[PDB]
């Protein structure tokens, strides 16, 4: 648990010339699906660790 | 037809292409990639980062 106490730099992966605007941020995960919770996603949706 | 667009909108399409040939030991002007200089190339044993 929680951020451990160090040191560590950030190294560049790729620049994006599309230049849209920008205004809201949301955050995708992977869901689950199988006999526990069936149906459509209504039901079949767990948080996990 | 081949359409270009102008408007506020940055290029896609691009590529200046152009080549010449390097030299060493020898006082010349570069422009590498914009930026500009007078002196002479050498072999140098510093690393970079990728």
């Amino acid at each position: 648990r929680d951020l451990p106490q160090g040191f560590s730099a950030l190294e560049p992966l790729v620049d994006l010339p599309i230049g849209i605007n920008i205004t809201r941020f949301q955050t995708l995960l992977a869901l689950h699906r199988s006999y526990l919770t069936p149906g459509d996603s209504s039901s079949g949706w767990t948080a996990g660790a | 037809v081949l359409s270009f667009e102008l408007l506020h909108a940055p290029a896609t399409v691009c590529g200046p292409k152009k080549s010449t040939n390097l030299v060493k030991n020898k006082c010349v002007n570069f422009n590498f990639n914009g930026l500009t200089g007078t002196g002479v190339l050498t072999e140098s044993n510093k690393k970079f980062l990728p």
